[PDB]
């Protein structure tokens, strides 16, 4: 999971 | 907006639409291009093709179960560019890539077309 | 195999499914959550979710065409998780949080359960 | 387009  | 994202969720839901493809599982419609006879997903085959995604927006062609491609079109073509739909991975080659670009082409699938023009230019 | 890839490909693909979900172009089924409706494309609920999987596979729950989940879901935790299976993009917040895990539990979603229970983790 |  990412900070898009 | 404030979300998150996953990485690899994208790949991870073309993967299980292939397996869905390869088990036969929910394919509508079945793409006829000569003799040869090619079950899909019609959501697949839009998101992926500029012909694909005016066929079955139309009212009527959208409820048709078959559809038949123009009699130039390659088998062999179709199978690679159908394969590259549901997987990202395109098996150009020497003996392929005129008949992948003509169904590219065709088929309105401007990336392929592009790596196809690109490959062609170097080999010249 | 001497394939190329396109590394966007499958994000493209997902974008153009969550257009044609926007349109509520080739949707296919109706998910009940109480009170709330929502239209979706069975192959994609298939291919992010254990229990969609598991549902449309089955020989007579393949051809309904509105599927009732269970009361005890909350239709925003099922909005958020519908949403996040399009884009990959997952609205989690402080007061979301609980309905979202249980709605992933209940849909089968692991890596979106595995990202819940690390958030609360963080904040105990 | 890469070598995958
Ligand atoms: O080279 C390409 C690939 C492609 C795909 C689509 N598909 C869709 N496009 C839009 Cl805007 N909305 C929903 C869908 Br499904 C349209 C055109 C093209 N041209
Ligand atoms: O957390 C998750 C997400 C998910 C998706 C599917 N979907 C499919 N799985 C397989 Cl193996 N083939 C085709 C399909 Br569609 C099955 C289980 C799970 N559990
Ligand atoms: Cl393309
Ligand atoms: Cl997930």
């Amino acid at each position: 999971w990412v900070i898009p | 907006d404030s979300c998150i994202q996953f990485t690899r969720h994208a790949s991870d839901v073309l993967l299980n639409l292939n397996r869905l493809r390869s088990r036969d599982i929910l394919t509508d419609v079945v793409i006829v291009v000569s003799r040869e006879q090619f079950r899909a997903h019609k959501t697949v085959l839009m998101a992926c093709s500029g012909l694909f995604y005016s066929i079955f927006t139309d009212q009527l062609k959208c409820n048709l179960s078959v559809i038949n491609l123009d009699p130039e079109i390659n088998p062999e073509g179709f199978c690679i560019l159908l394969d590259f739909m549901y997987t990202s991975r395109l098996n150009l080659r020497e003996g392929n890539i005129m008949a992948v670009m003509a169904t590219a082409m065709y088929l309105q699938m401007e990336h392929v077309v592009d790596t196809c023009r690109k490959f062609i230019k170097a080999s010249e």
